[PDB]
């Protein structure tokens, strides 16, 4: 299963 | 401002597309980019960007990644969220995470902590939750938790 994350 | 984008469990083909198209975009914008890939794991660090650029690149990485529309909607939701929170505090730490269940938004802003979690929710709903979170911050609240589950 895909996870995407944007940080900062 | 500097920004990190992360994908887990993309196929090799998909990750290749992400790399290639992130590269292209960045060099067109004349900016520094670091791409790191291991088995199941891709990470992109871009270093001094106008927010608008960052959020554009993130959107195109997602397209390049061949994510379906439900994932893309959450990406756009995340776009809106990142923006609105930065509008409140340009130095807020923002971590937004998307998976097949939903979306989770963590903000640290000075001494203020906001956590928003959604499952099976529209992009509209997320926006509204974000505006409400910001209302609370604006009225002097230090912590705001929101959790929403579509039925």
């Amino acid at each position: 299963g895909q996870r995407i994350r944007v940080r900062i | 401002g500097s920004v990190t984008f992360e994908f887990e469990n993309l196929s090799e083909e998909a990750a290749e597309k992400v790399k290639k198209y992130v590269k292209e975009v960045a060099e067109k914008l004349g900016v520094e980019v670091k791409v790191e890939e291991e088995e199941g794991k891709l990470k992109i660090y871009v270093e001094n960007l106008k927010e608008e650029d960052a959020l554009d690149i993130f959107k195109y990485a997602a397209l390049a990644a061949e994510l379906d529309q439900e994932y893309l909607d959450m990406v756009e939701a995340a776009i809106k969220a990142y923006h609105l929170f930065k509008e409140y505090d340009e130095n807020a730490t923002i971590e937004i995470t998307i998976d097949d269940e939903g979306i989770e938004v963590k903000v640290e802003s000075g001494d203020r902590v906001v956590t928003l979690k959604f499952k099976n929710v529209s992009k509209e709903e997320v926006e509204e939750a974000v505006k409400e979170a910001l209302k609370q911050l604006e009225a002097g609240q230090k912590k705001v938790e929101v959790e929403v589950e579509g039925g």
